[PDB]
C-alpha cells in the first residue's frame, strides 16, 4: 500500500502547479447546482468523434433559423449554414492568445446509410474556402461529432467584425448530395435544443499574467535535454555488413526531472538501412531511432 | 538596483596591457565550472620576437591563467622576408564565447602580401572549440591594398548567432568602405590550413563593394545579432557610424544571403551614432529590439549652451515591420554616455530583460559610471535603477575607462540571477558585480477596532480599555535562496509623541509602548500572521485626546542568515520594502 | 546522483546493438563473403533517396520493414486510350505483376504511400485524390491545400487502405487519378497543378531519362522469411481515487472521483544469459536508462466553485499505457 501512497502527494502538488494555486479557494445549492454548466460538463465527456496547465471552458450557442440568417441562405437542400456573433466570443475569450483550442461540435440524427462532408468559412460574407473533411458511418444512435477550427476561431478574435459564420455542405463529383431533405432539420439538429454550439478552451487571464534539438543543441541545459551523439558502425559497433548509412545521429536523453519523473523522449524518427542477405540486398526501414525531443513523465 | 555593490570580485591583469578591454564569460561543456574571458589586447607574451602581441586570459572565481591561442613568432615567407607582423597586434581587443568555444581577434594584426612586400592590417583571429586552435583571417586574401581588404581589419568586433555561425566586422575594407563576413563554424575548422594564407570558403556571406561615394562608412565598426525579419535565422546588426556623412548610421543585413533589411540614421553631425550596438528582446515579445550608442551625440542645455552628453536611441521591434524608436540622453558632460551597452538577461528575474549602458567617463574624476535600466511592458525604465561607480583614479595616460567593454546574460555563479563583468582598460581592471536576491515582502496591518471607547475593559488583567493588533506577514523571491528567512520586526505605538512627550498606549503583557520579535517566516508557503493586545492608558492619566494614536509597524531582515555560500546576501524589491502604518481615534459628540 | 560519466553515451551503443538485431529478427550479423564487394547500384540508391526524403503530412509495428517502390505505366500504353491528359484531371497508372511480386501477400504490406513531383505552382492550389472502382467509376480519397513553394516539391500520399485491396483482387491493371477541387452550390471545376508529367513531345537522345522521376508507389512491408498483466512486467495497476476518501476536499463539486492510475515495474537491459527475445517490452527506445513511464495520457474535465462558477479541463491525468524509454 505504501507504493500508492506517494504518486498522491504528486498529484495534489501537481493539481495544484495546473492551477497556479497554492492553496484552494474559500456554496449554494442544496440541490444539484445549474444544469447551464452541467450542460458543459456533459459536453465535455462526450468524446465520440509544453502547455500543463489548465483550460478554462467555455461555450456559445449558434443563431437561430431568425435573426437575418435567411435573406442568404435557407433553400439550398444540400446544405447546412452556421453563424455566431462575435459579440459574445470576444467575451468568453478576451485576447486572442489565450485561446488554446477551439472545436466545433454538432449532432448527428441520421443513422442509416452513409455521406461525406465539406466544411467550409466564410469570407466575404459570400464566397467560402476549405477547411477539413470527415467521412461519416451509419451508427444507429445519435452520435457526437467535432472539427477543430482553432485555427479558424483565433483570428476572428483580433478582428472587429461583429458577424461570422460557418457553412457545412457535402461532396462536389467534378451533382449534389447529402442533405436529402428540403426541410435541412432532418439530417441535423435545426431551431431545437442541444443545437450545434462552439466548445472553447482557453487559459484565463490570471494565469498568463518541450523544446527539441533547436534548443538542446544551443545551449548547455542542466535539466532534461537531448545530448548528441553520432553512432558509427565500423567505429562505435564494429559492423561492416551495412552498407547505408555508415553512421547515423541517434542521440539520447539525460537529465533531471522535478517538481520518479524521468528523462524520455517525446519524438523519435525512423531510420532506413542498407543490406545484404546471401546475395539479396535488402532495403529495410527500423522504426523510431534518432531521438529528435525528449519529455518528462 | 540588485547588484551587489558591497563584495564585488576584483580580478586584475598585467599593468600597461589594456587589461579589461573585452570581456565575455565562459560555459564549457556539461555541468561544470564558469570563468572569466579577459581581452589584455598590449600584453607581452613569449612569442619569440613579438613584442605585445596581447593575449586574452581565464581567470577562475581566484587566479588568472593566459589561454595559449598562438606560441610561434612571424612566419617567414622567404629568407629575410617575413610574412606576417604580429608585434603590436592587439590581440584580444574583442573576446566572444559560444559555449565552449573562444574567439579572439587581432585587429591590428599587420600581413604581408603574397604577391610583393607590403605591411597590410588585414586582422586575423584564433578560434579555439576545446583542444583544437585555428587561425581565422577571411581578409587576408588576394584582394590586396586599401581597394580590396588590405585595410579590412577583421575582427574589430565579433559576435555569435544561435546556428553556430561567426559574424565579424571589417571597417577598412574596399577603402573603409567596410565590410561584414559570416561563416559557417563547420566550415572554419574544417578548411582551416597552416599552409594556406589565404582560404576561401564557400558558405561565404559579405557585403561587396559599391559606389565611391560610400567609402570612409566604417561599416563593421560594431555588431549584435538578433532576428528581425520573423524566420528564426539570426540576423546581422552593424553601426556606420560616418555613413550619411558623419550623421552615422545602421544597417541591418539579413544572416541568410546578405542583403538589406532596415536602416536607423542619426540625427547629429559627427555624434558617432552606431559606435556600439546591441540585440535584446526587452518588452517581452520575443522580438530582438535595437539598441544604438552615440557617445558623441550632444544636447542643448537649460542655459542654450551646448553639452556633449552622449545618447542612445532604444528601437522597439514589432511584427508589423515598423519599429517604435525612442532617444535616451546621457547624464554627465563628456562622460560618452553609451560607448557600450551590455543586454543583462533579467537581471532581476521580473519577466522583462534589462540593461546596461556605460559612461566611461563620467563620475568623479573621470573614473567611470555603468548605468542599469530595467526594462517594462511599454518598453525601456529611462530611469535608471542602480548607480555603478569607478573606485580606480587614473595614474598616467589613458582613463581608468571603467565600463569601456562589458558583457551580461550570464548566471556565473548558479545563483538564479545573470550577473555583469565590467572592463577598465586603462587601469588594467575586470570586476565582477554578483546579482542580489530580489525579496518580495507583502505586509499587512489591520487594527480592529478602529474607535476606542474611553472605558471599554474587556481583556483580562487585575481590565483596561483594550485592543487586538493583528499584523501579518508574508515574504517570497525568485531564485535560488533559502526557505527560512529571519525576519525582525519592531512595533512602536503613538509614535507621532516625540521622545519626551506624554505617551498613551503600550502592549497588555509586554507593559512597553514597543514590542520586538525576531521571526523565521517561509517563502512559498502561505502567510505567517500574529496577534496581540494593547491598551489605552486611563483618562485622568492624559489630557491630551486630540492627538491621533498612530500605531506603527516596522520590519528588517537579517540578511546574514539569509546570505548564500559566496555570501551574496539578498536584498529587497526597490518600490515596496518601506514599514507601514494606521491609526485609531477617540471620538466624541 | 553520483558524478555520472560519458559512459552513458556507450550505455546507448550497446543498447543500439541489441536493439537494431531485435528489430531485423537477427541474432548475429549476416556473412558478407557472400555479398559481392563493389557493385552499389543506383536502383536502390533512389529508394534510400526516397525514404531520406520525408514529405510532410503494436508488435507487429516495432519490427523492421523491408522497403521496395514500383514505378507507374507510362502514357505510351492504356492511358491514352480513354481519356489522354486535360485540364481537368490527371491519370496515373500501375501494374500488378510487380506489386503482388513486391509483396506477394496482401498482409505484408504496412504502408504505402504514392509519391509524386511537384514544379513551382506559386499562390494557392487544391487537389483531391481519387481512386478507381471497378473500371468506369472513382471514389474519393483524401485532399491538400498547397503552398507557394518557388523550388520542385516531393508529396506522399498514403494510400495504404487501396494497396491492401488491390494486393487481394488479381485485378491485373489499376491506376489513380488527380483532378482539382469542385466549388459546388454554385458550379465551378478546372485544374492547374504541374507535376513531373511526360509532357507527350519531348524527343531525342535526352527523351529516355524524362520518363524518370515519373510517380511512383513506395511500399513498406514485412518480409517473408519473418512471417509468424501480473504484475511480472511493466504493467499499468488498477488504482481508483476518490476525493472525499484519499483527499478530503469538499470544494470540488463534480466529478466525485476518477480511475487514476499509475506504472509500477523495472525496465533493465543487457542482462545475463540473454535478452535479445523480449526486447519489444524490455528496451524498445534503446535508451541508456529505461524507464516504467506513461504513454498515453488523457485530461480531465472538472467543475469547481470561486461566485462564478468555472469548468476548465486538466491536461495528462489518466495514465492510460505504460513503456520503457
Ligand atoms: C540602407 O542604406 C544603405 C546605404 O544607403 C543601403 O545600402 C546601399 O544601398 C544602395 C541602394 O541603391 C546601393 O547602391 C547600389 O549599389 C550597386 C553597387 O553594386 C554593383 O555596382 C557597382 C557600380 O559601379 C559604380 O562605379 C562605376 C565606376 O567604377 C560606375 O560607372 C557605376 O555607374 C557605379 O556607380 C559595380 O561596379 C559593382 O561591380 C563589382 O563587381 C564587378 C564584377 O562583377 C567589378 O567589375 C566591379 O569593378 C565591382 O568590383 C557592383 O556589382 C549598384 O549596382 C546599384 O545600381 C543601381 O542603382 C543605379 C542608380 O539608381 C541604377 O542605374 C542601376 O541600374 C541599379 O539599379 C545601386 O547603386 C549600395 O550599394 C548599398 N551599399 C551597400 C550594400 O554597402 C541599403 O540598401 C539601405 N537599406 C534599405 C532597406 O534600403
Ligand atoms: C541519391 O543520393 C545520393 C546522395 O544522397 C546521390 O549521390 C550524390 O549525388 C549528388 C548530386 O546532387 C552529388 O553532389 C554533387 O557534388 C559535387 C561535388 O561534391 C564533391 O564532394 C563530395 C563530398 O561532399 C564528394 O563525395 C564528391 O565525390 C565530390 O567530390 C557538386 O559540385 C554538385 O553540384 C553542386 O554545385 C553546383 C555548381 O556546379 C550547384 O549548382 C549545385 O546546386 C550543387 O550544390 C551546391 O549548391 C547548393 C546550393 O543550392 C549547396 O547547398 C551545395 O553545398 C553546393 O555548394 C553536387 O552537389 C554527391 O557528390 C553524390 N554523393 C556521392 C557520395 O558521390 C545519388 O546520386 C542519388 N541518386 C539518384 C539521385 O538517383
Ligand atoms: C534573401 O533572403 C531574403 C529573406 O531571407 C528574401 O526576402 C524574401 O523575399 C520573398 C520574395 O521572394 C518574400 O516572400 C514573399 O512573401 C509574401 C507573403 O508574405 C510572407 O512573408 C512575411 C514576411 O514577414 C513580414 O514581416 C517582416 C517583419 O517581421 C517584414 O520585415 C517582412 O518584409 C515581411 O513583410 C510573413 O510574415 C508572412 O506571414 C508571409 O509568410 C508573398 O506574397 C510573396 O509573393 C508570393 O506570391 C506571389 C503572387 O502572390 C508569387 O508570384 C511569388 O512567386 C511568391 O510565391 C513572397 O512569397 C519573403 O517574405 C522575404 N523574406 C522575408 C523574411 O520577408 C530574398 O528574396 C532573398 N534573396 C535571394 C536572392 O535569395
Ligand atoms: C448529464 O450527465 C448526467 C451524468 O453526468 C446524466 O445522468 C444520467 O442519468 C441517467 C438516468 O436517465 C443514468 O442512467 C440510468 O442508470 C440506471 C442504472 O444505474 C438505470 O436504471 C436507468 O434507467 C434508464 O432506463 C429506462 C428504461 O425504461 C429509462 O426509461 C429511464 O429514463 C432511464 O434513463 C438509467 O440507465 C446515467 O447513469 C446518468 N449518467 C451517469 C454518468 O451516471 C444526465 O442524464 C445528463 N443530462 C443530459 C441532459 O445530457
Ligand atoms: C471593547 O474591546 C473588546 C476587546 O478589546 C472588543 O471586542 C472585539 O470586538 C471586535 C468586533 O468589532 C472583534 O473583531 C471581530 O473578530 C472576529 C474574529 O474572528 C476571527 O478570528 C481569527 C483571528 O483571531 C480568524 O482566524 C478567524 O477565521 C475569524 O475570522 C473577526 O472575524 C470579525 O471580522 C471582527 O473583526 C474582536 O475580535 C473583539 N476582541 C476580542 C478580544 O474578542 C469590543 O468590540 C470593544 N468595544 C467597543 C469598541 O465598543
Ligand atoms: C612590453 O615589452 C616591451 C619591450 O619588449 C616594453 O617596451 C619598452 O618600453 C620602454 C618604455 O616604457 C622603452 O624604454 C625606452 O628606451 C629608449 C631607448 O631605446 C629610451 O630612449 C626611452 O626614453 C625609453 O626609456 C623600451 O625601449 C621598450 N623596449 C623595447 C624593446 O622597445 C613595453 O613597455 C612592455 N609593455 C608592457 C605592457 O609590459
Ligand atoms: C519607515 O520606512 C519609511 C520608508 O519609506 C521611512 O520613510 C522615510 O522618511 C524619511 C524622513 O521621514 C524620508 O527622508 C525618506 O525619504 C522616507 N523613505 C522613503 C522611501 O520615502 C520612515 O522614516 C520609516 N519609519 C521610521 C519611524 O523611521
Ligand atoms: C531577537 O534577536 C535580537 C538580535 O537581532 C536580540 O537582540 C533580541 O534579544 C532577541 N529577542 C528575543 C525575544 O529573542
Ligand atoms: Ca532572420
Ligand atoms: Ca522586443
Ligand atoms: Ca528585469
Ligand atoms: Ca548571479
Amino acid at each position: 500500500e505504501l507504493v500508492k501512497r506517494k504518486r498522491i502527494e504528486a498529484i495534489r502538488g501537481q493539481i495544484l502547479s495546473k492551477l497556479r494555486l497554492a492553496s484552494p479557494p474559500s456554496e449554494v445549492p442544496p440541490g444539484p447546482l445549474p444544469e447551464a454548466v452541467l450542460a458543459l460538463y456533459n459536453s465535455t465527456r462526450d468524446r465520440v468523434a509544453a502547455d500543463y496547465y489548465a483550460k478554462e471552458v467555455t461555450r456559445v450557442l449558434m443563431v437561430e433559423t431568425h435573426n437575418e440568417i435567411y435573406d442568404k441562405f435557407k433553400q439550398s437542400t444540400h446544405s447546412i449554414y452556421m453563424f455566431f456573433q462575435t459579440s459574445e466570443l470576444r467575451e468568453a475569450v478576451p485576447e486572442p492568445v489565450l485561446l488554446s483550442r477551439a472545436e466545433l461540435r454538432l449532432l448527428r440524427l441520421k443513422l442509416k446509410v452513409e455521406q461525406h462532408v465539406e466544411l467550409y468559412q466564410k469570407y466575404s460574407q459570400n464566397s467560402w474556402r476549405y477547411l477539413s473533411n470527415r467521412l461519416l458511418a451509419p451508427s444507429d444512435s445519435p452520435e457526437w461529432l467535432s472539427f477543430d477550427v482553432t485555427g479558424v476561431v483565433r483570428q476572428w478574435l483580433s478582428r472587429g467584425g461583429e458577424i461570422e459564420g460557418f457553412r457545412l455542405s457535402a461532396h462536389c463529383s467534378c451533382d449534389i448530395n447529402g442533405f436529402t431533405t428540403g426541410r435541412r432539420g432532418d439530417l441535423a439538429t435545426i431551431h431545437g435544443m442541444n443545437r450545434p454550439f462552439l466548445l472553447l478552451m482557453a487559459t484565463p487571464l490570471e494565469r498568463a499574467q518541450a523544446l527539441d534539438t533547436n534548443y538542446c543543441f544551443s545551449s548547455t541545459e542542466k535539466n532534461c535535454c537531448v545530448r548528441q551523439l553520432y553512432i558509427d558502425f565500423r567505429k562505435d559497433l564494429g559492423w561492416k555488413w551495412i552498407h547505408e548509412p555508415k553512421g547515423y545521429h541517434a542521440n539520447f536523453c539525460l537529465g533531471p526531472c522535478p517538481y520518479a519523473p524521468c528523462c524520455v523522449p517525446q519524438a523519435l524518427e525512423p531510420l532506413p538501412i542498407v543490406y545484404y542477405v546471401g546475395r539479396k540486398p535488402k532495403v529495410e526501414q527500423l522504426s523510431n531511432m534518432i531521438v529528435r525531443s525528449c519529455k518528462c513523465s | 538596483f540588485n547588484l551587489d555593490v558591497d563584495s564585488p570580485a576584483e580580478y586584475s591583469g598585467p599593468e600597461g596591457s589594456y587589461f579589461g578591454f573585452a570581456v565575455d564569460f565562459f560555459v564549457p561543456s556539461a555541468s561544470s565550472r564558469m570563468f572569466l574571458l579577459v581581452g589584455a589586447p598590449k600584453a607581452n607574451t613569449t612569442q619569440p620576437g613579438i613584442v605585445e602581441g596581447g593575449q586574452v586570459l581565464k581567470c577562475d572565481w581566484r587566479r588568472c591563467q593566459p589561454i595559449e591561442f598562438d606560441a610561434t613568432g612571424n612566419r617567414d615567407y622567404a629568407k629575410d622576408d617575413p610574412l606576417e607582423f604580429k608585434s603590436h597586434q592587439w590581440f584580444g581587443a574583442s573576446v566572444r564565447s559560444k559555449q565552449d568555444k573562444i574567439l579572439a581577434c587581432a585587429p591590428l594584426y599587420h600581413w604581408r602580401t603574397e604577391m610583393k612586400q607590403e605591411r597590410e592590417p588585414v586582422g586575423t583571429c584564433f578560434l579555439q572549440d576545446g583542444t583544437k586552435t585555428v587561425e581565422y583571417a577571411p581578409c587576408r586574401s588576394q584582394d590586396i591594398d586599401a581597394d580590396g581588404q588590405g585595410f579590412c581589419q577583421g575582427g574589430f568586433s565579433i559576435d555569435f548567432t544561435k546556428a553556430d555561425r561567426v559574424l565579424l566586422g571589417g571597417p577598412g575594407s574596399f577603402y573603409w568602405q567596410g565590410q561584414l563576413i559570416s561563416d559557417q563554424v563547420a566550415e572554419i575548422v574544417s578548411k582551416y590550413d597552416p599552409n594556406v594564407y589565404s582560404i576561401k570558403y564557400n558558405n561565404q556571406l559579405a557585403t561587396r563593394t559599391a559606389q565611391a561615394i560610400f567609402d570612409d562608412s566604417y561599416l563593421g565598426y560594431s555588431v549584435a545579432v538578433g532576428d528581425f525579419n520573423g524566420d528564426g535565422i539570426d540576423d546581422f546588426v552593424s553601426g556606420v557610424p560616418r555613413a550619411a556623412r558623419t550623421l552615422g548610421m545602421v544597417y541591418i543585413y539579413d544572416g541568410k544571403n546578405m542583403s538589406s533589411l532596415y536602416n536607423f540614421t542619426g540625427e547629429q553631425m559627427a555624434a558617432y551614432f552606431g559606435f556600439s550596438v546591441a540585440a535584446t528582446d526587452i518588452n517581452g515579445d520575443d522580438y530582438a529590439d535595437v539598441f544604438i550608442g552615440a557617445p558623441l551625440f550632444m544636447d542643448r542645455g537649460s542655459d542654450g549652451k551646448l553639452q556633449e552628453v552622449g545618447q542612445v536611441s532604444v528601437s522597439l521591434q514589432r511584427a508589423s515591420g515598423d519599429f517604435q524608436t525612442t532617444k535616451l540622453n546621457g547624464f554627465e558632460v563628456f562622460a560618452r554616455f553609451g560607448s557600450a551597452i551590455a543586454p543583462l538577461g533579467d537581471l532581476d528575474q521580473d519577466g522583462f530583460n534589462d540593461i546596461a549602458i556605460a559612461a566611461p567617463y563620467g563620475g568623479e574624476d573621470k573614473k567611470g559610471i555603468v548605468y542599469i535600466f530595467n526594462g517594462r511592458s511599454t518598453g525601456l525604465n529611462a530611469v535608471p535603477s542602480q548607480i555603478l561607480e569607478g573606485q580606480w583614479a587614473a595614474r598616467s595616460g589613458c582613463p581608468p575607462s571603467f565600463g569601456y567593454s562589458m558583457k551580461g546574460a550570464t548566471d556565473i555563479d548558479k545563483n538564479g540571477y545573470p550577473d555583469l563583468i565590467v572592463g577598465a582598460f586603462g587601469v588594467d581592471r575586470a570586476i565582477l558585480y554578483r546579482a542580489r536576491p530580489v525579496i518580495t515582502v507583502n505586509a499587512g496591518l489591520e487594527v480592529y477596532p478602529s474607535i476606542l471607547n474611553q472605558d471599554n475593559k474587556t481583556c483580562s488583567l487585575p481590565k483596561v480599555s483594550c485592543f487586538n493588533v493583528r499584523f501579518c506577514l508574508k515574504a517570497d523571491g525568485k531564485g535560488v535562496l533559502p526557505r527560512k528567512l529571519n525576519f525582525q520586526v519592531e512595533l512602536l505605538l503613538d509614535k507621532l509623541k516625540q521622545k519626551g512627550a506624554i505617551r498613551r498606549a503600550l502592549f497588555l503583557y509586554s507593559r512597553s509602548p514597543s514590542h520586538s520579535k525576531n521571526m523565521t517566516i517561509s517563502r512559498g508557503g502561505l502567510m505567517q500572521c500574529e496577534e496581540l493586545i494593547a491598551y489605552l492608558r486611563d483618562e485622568s492619566e492624559f489630557r491630551d485626546k486630540l492627538t491621533p494614536i498612530t500605531i506603527f509597524m516596522e520590519y528588517r531582515l537579517d540578511y546574514r542568515t539569509a546570505a548564500d555560500t559566496t555570501g551574496l546576501q539578498p536584498i529587497l524589491n526597490q518600490f515596496t520594502p518601506a514599514n507601514i502604518s494606521r491609526q485609531a481615534h477617540i471620538l466624541l459628540d
